[PDB]
RNA sequence: UGUACUAU
């Protein structure tokens, strides 16, 4: 299984 | 199966010249005492007759030829035979390595699809006179049969061999066909074929294996690297996550005369993708050798990734920290990245490419500061042990 | 606590 975390942003 | 006039009731006393002259040398060369007993009788003295006898016997007929190339016993005849022809600088040297290859380019594609054929091809490759040689490599295919090569366990050494003692002009067309993104595909998905490209990547790399080429055999290997290198990094993602082609992301991550495509791997398809590729049995490999390599402004930006560049779960807090020091594959990427911080602020590694050593604190700092609050949960694991161990021995030094 | 290849 894997445990995935939203991106921030760059701007 | 051995003809009755040699048998004994093989004899002692049986000579090479009396299976020369019985003219069944065929049936000795297929069995296995028989081939064992030819085997060493070659390696004695030898007349000019007898060398001809052998010359004519098992290197000049084609279908004689040919059943003892692909013959379980025969094919270490057939090697020996040829490596005592090319020893033999009489006046038949070159009518007999003439006609060899061409024996072997009629019958190149199922020559080296075959087990035992296939190491007649080798030997010939890198023994025969470099001008016959490079005649062979001519007479391999251009069709899906290349890929049946480059994917057999046994057929795929023949391109190894021709990667290994001929000149790159002679199997340019090899380095093309593998570029093509459909052949790359279906040749790096393959174990086999995979060892494949990593040969020709390492001969493609200008190392020290390769300061004996003049500047025309390296401007023609700087564009075949070139070319192979583009294809390869735009599959860069299929090919770090699979089962057998992230060894090879790992050898252009890793290898020092192969920096500059560091930088296309990271960003191409690494970075925005730490924390879900750490995760992966084979990926997670990859990013151990990025960190370790990675250029000291591209290094930042990965360990800011990791440490600011996820929002947390909205229920539970974790982080990407969080994960993957308990992941079962991504507690190696943290390792990694602790052993790199505390070799960087104790001179192991050089911090200096800017001074990056207060990025190193920075970093070290973080990472002391998880481990110490995570501590009595990152006891329970040896990878929280190796950390907790790895951080104690920085604060006695 | 985690992968290939090294083929008669």
């Amino acid at each position: 299984p894997k445990q995935l975390l939203q991106l921030r942003s760059e701007i | 199966v051995l003809p009755t006039w040699s048998l004994d009731s093989m004899r002692s006393r049986l000579s090479l010249s009396e299976v020369l002259d019985s003219g069944d040398l065929m049936k000795f060369a297929v069995d296995k005492t028989g081939c064992q007993f030819l085997e060493k009788a070659v390696k004695g003295s030898l007349t000019s007759y007898q060398k001809f006898q052998l010359f004519e016997q098992v290197i000049g007929r084609k279908d004689d030829f040919l059943k003892l190339s692909t013959n379980i016993f025969g094919n270490y005849l057939v090697q020996s035979v040829i490596g005592i022809s090319l020893a033999t600088n009489d006046d038949g040297y070159t009518k007999r390595q003439e006609k060899l290859k061409n024996f072997i380019s009629s019958q190149m594609t199922d020559m080296c699809l075959d087990k035992f054929a296939c190491r007649v091809i080798q030997s010939s490759l890198q023994n025969m006179d470099l001008s016959l040689a490079c005649k062979l490599v001519q007479a391999l295919p251009r069709d899906a049969r290349l890929i049946a090569i480059c994917v057999d366990q046994n057929a795929n050494h023949v391109i190894q061999k021709v990667v290994a003692v001929i000149p790159l002009k002679n199997w340019e067309f090899i380095v093309d066909f593998v570029a093509t993104p459909e052949h790359l595909r279906q040749i790096c998905s393959d174990k086999y074929g995979c060892r494949v490209v990593q040969t020709i990547i390492e001969k493609l790399t200008a190392d020290s294996m390769n300061v004996d080429l003049t500047s025309a055999a390296q401007n023609l290997r700087e564009r075949a690297l070139q070319r192979l290198m583009t294809s390869v990094t735009n599959r860069c993602q299929e090919l770090a996550t699979n089962e057998y082609a992230n060894y090879i992301i790992q050898h252009i991550v890793s290898n020092d005369d192969l920096a500059v495509y560091r930088e296309c791997i990271i960003e191409k398809c690494l970075m925005r993708n730490l924390l879900s590729l750490s995760q992966e049995k084979f990926a997670s490999h990859v990013v151990e050798k990025a960190f370790l390599h990675a250029p000291l402004e591209l290094l930042a930006e990965m360990m800011d990734e990791i440490f600011d560049g996820y929002i947390p779960h909205p229920d539970t807090g974790k982080d990407a920290l969080d994960i993957m020091m308990f992941h079962q594959f991504g507690n190696y990427v943290v390792q990694c990245m602790l052993t790199i911080c505390c070799d960087a602020v104790s001179g192991r590694r050089q911090t200096k490419e800017y001074d990056h050593a207060i990025s190193f604190q920075d970093w070290l700092k973080k990472l002391h500061s998880r481990v110490t609050k995570e501590r009595h949960r990152l006891s329970r694991f040896s990878s929280g042990k190796k950390m907790i161990e790895t951080l104690a021995n920085l604060r006695s030094t």
